[PDB]
């Protein structure tokens, strides 16, 4: 009350509501997970049609950064297109001033000082996403890491973002990450998405699945989930 | 040399409780002279004068430049200034100009303004002081006056003497020297008064 | 002036002279002309003095900072980029002979080259100096793929010996450097 | 010039010869090379001498800034450091042969500066003109871990050497001694050349010379 | 007391006081974090529990210790985003130190430059004052180690029994109730003096998955974050 | 940053600056200081009472020297006394650069309050809490000049600022006076120091620093136990 409006004041009690607001904007955003096992990491999006004017295939939430990192957004899409443009930046830096490729806990730290420099001033507002940052090097393993609005940034086996944040993570828990490979936590996260919001509060969503690993030889894409086309098969077999 | 374009040339000698500083008149284009009346001695407030030699544009330049950091000086405090703080600030001042240097060998000759010390010294054109106890020579003649004044000088010497001295040495290295002449202006000073007399030098 | 560096399987071997000359005078009889940057990372120099030097303390800077901020330990590979960078960037006024070499955990010895020019190539053993031809001239011959340390050290040693023998520009004394997973051991051959 | 330096089993002992030329002519027969940095660190100068002498009163105040900063006695590769990048940042234009030499509480640490900005640290140096003559007199004479006397003996026949050779001084040598207590700083001490005084005297007389116009102007 | 804008910008207020930096000494309150610094004899510790309730999130990306130098740790509370800001600021001024003067940044001379920088960050307005405070620690010739204190308001200070976060008015008085009797400090005294002063603070006498331990001393000047069995070696040592 | 650019600070109907105002009510509230010029030298002396009994005496130090001759305490707050004791730093240096010489006490005054005057009207920043009291014995006389955040500046023969500054002036105006010896400044400023202070005063509660013709000096505890043990 009166003291929310600037992004550089603080409250009588001593937190930024600036930030606080920019936190609860992404809880209505879609729903997205992402799962590392011993030889990869996996993402996957809760994607939403509208009505019935997409085309199955745009505006895809999940990007790539760099050969071998890419990101899992969620919030204001045009926020996270300029996000992910500032990482494709900086990898592009360290790949030019060093010869080879960005460490992730490296990258993770220059995008979260970035967001807290967009935190700090009145001259912006805080942005408005929440993202994943997955990768996978043979000196290095798998690393997931993971960015909040405020710039607060480390390291997870597990996580989601939007409204089933901690709907979806009370079973994540339960899942046995670490002696599994990826190809098992494909359907994991299959049936992860069918299971939060079949069709209670809207008509139909729709999956991605982005795969990054040893199986790709550090390659970073998404599945070719119409191969084996898992979900469904298992989808089907998962509301009994 | 460039030295050479326009003549000059300035002798600073220490007396007993004195200073003398003596310049040439002589102003002129490589081999045509112009006027007989050409200032290079100023006045830097009281019982301490400066003199300039070399090229006539940076003489006036610099003389009207230190003029008003000088006047800055002496008007942010009120004190007046003392001669180590001038050669201090005359450093400074063609320093600055490193690569873009004047063409003039500054001599400072001034008493203590406390006591009746007296102080002579002399610098490059880029701003290399040089304090001395006897005498110090600048412009284009230089084996001349320091031949007379090494053959002339001594250490301790009344002002009359050392009027008759800086006088003799001036008027032969001169007459001696091709592109400087044409009267000499001779600043005998002291704690009490300051004495400007002229010299009928040789016109030739 | 004769810098040079030879990897063997366990770490890499480095070795130089010492006598830094201005014209036929000498001004420094006696030169650290290896020099560590990392602590297991070092680097020999030659043509300017000043410019290497120059080079060799920015390498210092950002490698360390680097490494700091990474919290493991630097590649070799890393500070031959750093170097690569620094060289041909800002070239047109340097004379930069530099050889990296080092001992890496990932990748054992390693030996990076830097001439003039400033490209950038992973060799197995270096020359470089002025007096480095003659040198050139036989390491090619006298070199065997699979030595150990002290082949290593005794070829290096019968190597900065003829070149400083030979070379006006060389001579002083020799200075050599073991790099490996172990430690870093130093040494200082005289007479 | 001719400036010298040294390392004896404490401190360094510097000395140097007083003629600053211009040209071909003896400008001066004092001139104070050995300059101020610190209470612990000295330098000696070589070359032209109006850019080493801005140059060390500039390092003098950045080192005076940063002791009084940080509150106890500076370290000489801090000074090494600032002169070698500064040197190197004027692309060798500033001509400045500098020598470092100071006590710190490592110890005696001596350095050398070219005035490209390279930079060495020897147990002894030589340079300027006729540094040639001083570095025959160590390479002759030199032993590690001297005494006191022993050093200052040697530096000042080393700079003897070098007026003896061209382009030395007619000056008393200056020397100086730097320790771990006692900082020591001698401008007279030996003088080898008396002037010879002259049988003249080339006199004159107070009125030999033809006067034109007089003016008298009172002070207080 | 309000007048002006004396609630949201840097201006002083009547009667002497200004609001926002004295509202950023209980921006540390919110981090939910306790820190301890003991220095008795020529050793120093660090003290500083986690809190990780998930088993998604991982143990060795979240630890406050920060290696800023090779001879100087740090250990921070408050808000992440402004420590992880300070840690790079930091670190970037100690390698310009090292860069210019030719030797190792003293831990004095650091802690200055950043309390100089938390002053610049204070001066102008339209300007966030970073609420989290820095506790420094380091080994340093002919004075031995040394404890510093930043503050967000810029002030430092460098005292002996030192501790900064949320419940340290009883951490102090437990200090000036231990620090008086005239005991020397052989290193076991340190450790499990910190250990139980955090124990008598938060009252949980907890495994040793919890607290991680800075330490430096004059035998390794190295700074050192210790491992789970030393810890638990320390801790079963006081238990009696 | 945007560089918005304009100053906080204007007039009021009555004509004055309430943030000058509230600088120096925040000066005021601040810790005692008491600075002495004796015939012969100036003292300063400072009251730093630790918080806590934890805090240690060997880091934070209040009196601090310019240069080797000129001394300089505060009554305020030690964030922005370290950022104008820096500035005036280097920019007596500078000084020494262009002249070669020793910058006198007058000199830095003006160059200073400049400064702080120059804060007083620029964008947005807030004015320094900080009222200096330097000095120096710059060619045989002493001085003493004391500044505030107003930008303007004074000469006292003896002054004190902090808690109570008005009481400890009434004792300074009728205990000192004009002619005395370093000592026995010393004396008379613990004395108004200890008028206004807490009870437990000990060689670490107060910091000490005298100006001789020799230089700037800066006593330590040692010699302060010396004096301090119930001098008077």
């Amino acid at each position: 009350t009166g003291y929310d409006l600037s992004a550089s004041t603080f409250s009588p009690d001593g937190r930024v509501f600036q930030v606080e607001y920019a936190m609860k904007a992404v809880e209505n955003s879609s729903t997205a997970i992402g799962i590392r096992c011993k030889d990869g990491v996996v993402f996957g999006v809760e994607k939403l049609v509208l009505s019935k004017l997409y085309e199955e295939g745009s505006n895809k939430r999940l990007f790539n950064v760099d050969r071998h990192v890419g990101m899992a957004v969620a919030g204001l899409l045009a926020d996270a297109r300029s996000l992910a443009d500032i990482a494709r930046e900086e990898a592009s830096n360290f790949r030019s001033n060093f010869g080879y490729n960005i460490p992730l806990k490296h990258l993770a730290d220059r995008v979260a000082m970035y967001v807290h420099a967009y935190t700090l001033y009145s001259a912006v507002r805080p942005f408005g996403c929440s993202f994943m940052l997955g990768s996978y090097s043979v000196n290095d393993g798998a690393q997931l890491y993971m960015i909040d609005p405020s710039g607060v940034s480390y390291g997870y086996w597990g996580c989601a973002i939007g409204k089933a944040r901690q709907a979806a993570k009370t079973e994540i828990e339960k899942l046995q990450m670490k002696e599994m490979t990826c190809r098992d936590i494909v359907k994991e996260v299959a049936k992860i998405i069918y299971i939060v919001h079949d069709e209670v509060k809207d008509k139909a969503f729709e999956l991605e699945l982005s795969w990054v690993g040893e199986l790709t030889n550090g390659r970073h894409e998404i599945v070719p989930k119409d191969i084996r086309e898992e979900a469904e098969k298992y989808a089907k077999e998962s509301l009994k | 040399s460039i030295m050479s374009y326009n003549g000059g040339a300035v002798m600073a000698m220490k007396g007993k409780n004195c200073v003398a500083i003596a310049a040439d008149r002589r102003f002129g284009i490589q081999a045509q002279m112009v006027t007989t009346d050409f200032q290079k001695i100023f006045p830097m407030g009281d019982r301490l004068y400066i003199g300039l030699a070399g090229l006539a544009t940076d003489v006036q330049t610099v003389a009207q430049r230190l003029k008003f950091r000088l006047n800055l000086y002496e008007l942010k405090e009120g004190r007046q200034i003392k001669p180590y703080t001038l050669m201090s600030m005359v450093a400074n001042l063609l320093y600055e100009k490193r690569f873009g240097p004047y063409y003039t060998e500054p001599v400072i000759a001034g008493l203590d303004p406390k006591t009746f010390k007296p102080f002579i010294c002399s610098l490059d054109l880029i701003g290399c002081p040089m304090v001395t106890d006897d005498f110090v020579v600048s412009g284009t003649c230089a084996e001349q006056m320091y031949g007379m004044c090494e053959s002339l000088w001594e250490p301790n010497m009344d002002p009359d003497h050392l009027f008759e001295t800086i006088s003799q040495a001036m008027l032969n290295a001169v007459d001696r020297d091709a592109v400087s002449g044409m009267g000499v202006i001779v600043h005998i000073i002291e704690k009490d008064k300051i004495t400007t007399r002229t010299l009928k030098a040789r016109m030739d | 002036t004769t810098i040079m560096a030879v990897q063997f399987d366990g770490g890499v071997v480095l070795g130089a002279d010492s006598r830094t000359t201005t014209g036929s005078y000498i001004a420094n009889r006696v030169t650290d002309k290896l020099t560590p940057i990392h602590d297991r990372i070092f680097c020999c120099r030659s043509g300017s003095a000043a410019d290497t030097q120059a080079v060799a303390d920015a390498v210092t800077y950002q490698l360390g900072f680097h490494s700091i901020e990474l919290n493991e330990p630097p590649l070799v590979h890393t500070a031959a980029s750093l170097f690569k960078e620094m060289c041909y960037r800002y070239r047109e006024d340097l004379m930069a002979g530099i050889i990296i070499a080092g001992w890496d955990p990932q990748e054992g010895g390693q030996v990076y080259s830097v001439p003039m020019g400033g490209m950038m190539v992973r060799q197995s053993f270096a020359i470089g100096g002025s007096g480095s031809s003659y040198i050139y001239g036989y390491v090619d011959a006298t070199y065997r793929e699979g030595m150990t340390k002290e082949e290593c050290l005794q070829f290096t040693a019968n190597a900065l010996a003829l070149a400083m023998e030979r070379d006006g520009s060389s001579g002083g004394v020799i200075r050599l450097a073991a790099i490996a997973e172990s430690g870093v051991e130093r040494q200082v051959l005289l007479g | 010039t001719t400036i010298a330096g040294v390392v004896y089993k404490d401190g360094i002992v510097l000395g140097a010869d007083t003629r600053a030329t211009e040209g071909m002519v003896v400008a001066d027969k004092n001139c104070s090379k050995i300059h101020f940095i610190s209470p612990n660190i000295y330098c000696c100068g070589a070359g032209t001498a109006a850019d080493t002498d801005m140059t060390t009163q500039l390092i003098s105040s950045n080192l005076e800034l940063h002791s009084l900063s940080t509150g106890r006695l500076p370290r000489v590769v801090t000074a090494n450091r600032m002169l070698k990048q500064m040197l190197f940042r004027y692309q060798g234009y500033i001509g400045a042969a500098l020598v470092l030499g100071g006590v710190d509480v490592t110890g005696p640490h001596l350095y050398s500066i070219y005035p490209h900005g390279s930079t060495d640290k020897l147990p002894y140096v030589t340079m300027g003109s006729g540094s040639l003559a001083a570095m025959a007199v160590f390479e002759d004479k030199f032993r590690p871990d001297m005494e006191e006397e022993e050093a200052k003996n040697l530096v000042s026949e080393a700079i003897a050497a070098g007026i003896f050779n061209d382009l030395g001084s007619g000056s008393n040598i200056d020397l100086c001694v730097i320790s771990k207590n006692k900082l020591d700083f001698l401008r007279p001490y030996t003088v080898p050349n008396k002037k010879g005084t002259r049988l003249g005297r080339y006199r004159c007389e107070k009125g030999t010379t033809a006067v034109l116009t007089e003016k008298i102007t009172p002070l207080e | 007391s309000s007048a002006g804008f004396d609630r949201h910008i840097t201006i002083f207020s009547p009667e002497g006081r200004l609001y926002q930096v004295e509202y950023a000494f209980k921006a540390i309150n919110q981090g939910g974090l306790t820190s301890v610094a003991v220095r008795g004899k020529d050793c120093a510790v660090i003290v500083t529990q986690k809190k990780v309730p998930d088993k998604l999130l991982d143990s060795s990306t979240v630890t406050h210790l920060f290696k800023i130098t090779e001879n100087i740790g740090c250990v921070m509370t408050g808000m992440t985003a402004d420590s992880r800001s300070q840690v790079q600021r930091a670190r970037y001024e100690a390698a310009n130190w090292k860069y210019k003067y030719g030797y190792e940044i003293p831990v004095d001379m650091l802690c200055k430059r950043i309390a100089d920088i938390s002053q610049v960050y204070t001066q102008n307005a339209e300007m966030r004052p970073l609420g989290c405070c820095m506790i420094l620690i380091g080994i340093d010739e002919e004075q031995g180690p040394q404890v510093y204190k930043c503050d967000p308001a810029g002030y430092y200070c460098g005292f002996k029994a030192t501790a900064a976060g949320v419940k340290q008015t009883e951490s102090t008085s437990f200090l000036e109730k231990k620090v008086k009797k005239k005991f020397d400090w052989t290193f076991e005294q340190t450790v499990e003096t910190a250990i139980t002063c955090l124990s008598t603070v938060l009252s949980i006498d907890f495994k040793p998955s919890e607290i991680e331990v800075g330490v430096v001393t004059v035998e390794n000047p190295k700074f050192r974050i210790l491992t789970e069995a030393e810890i638990d070696a320390h801790l079963v040592a006081l238990a009696e | 940053e945007r560089g918005y650019s304009f100053s906080l600070t204007t007039f009021s109907p009555s004509g004055k600056l309430v943030q000058i105002e509230y600088a120096l009510a925040a000066v005021a509230g601040g810790a005692p200081s008491v600075g002495i010029k004796a015939a012969n030298g100036v003292v300063l002396a400072t009251e730093k009472k630790q918080k806590s009994i934890l805090y240690d005496e060997r880091s934070v130090h209040k009196v601090e020297p310019i240069t080797k001759h000129i001394g300089l305490v505060y009554s305020g707050m030690g964030p922005d006394y370290r950022v104008l004791v820096h500035r005036a730093r280097k920019l007596a240096q500078q000084y020494y650069l262009v002249y070669q010489e020793p910058i006198p006490t007058a000199q830095l005054v003006q160059r200073v309050a400049s400064v702080m005057q120059e804060y007083t009207q620029s964008g947005g920043v807030r004015p320094f809490g900080v009222s200096l009291l330097i000095c120096g014995w710059n060619e045989g006389r002493p001085y003493l000049f004391q500044s505030d955040p107003s930008g303007a500046y004074f000469a006292w023969k003896a002054t004190a600022m902090g808690k109570n500054y008005v009481n400890g002036k009434t004792f300074l105006e009728k205990r000192y006076n004009e002619d005395l010896e370093l000592e026995d400044a010393i004396h008379t400023a613990i004395l108004t120091l200890k008028e206004s202070f807490e009870g437990q005063m000990t060689e670490d509660n107060i910091e000490v620093g005298i100006c001789n013709e020799a230089g700037f000096r800066r006593l330590t505890p040692t010699e302060v136990k010396d004096y301090l043990a119930a001098i008077a």
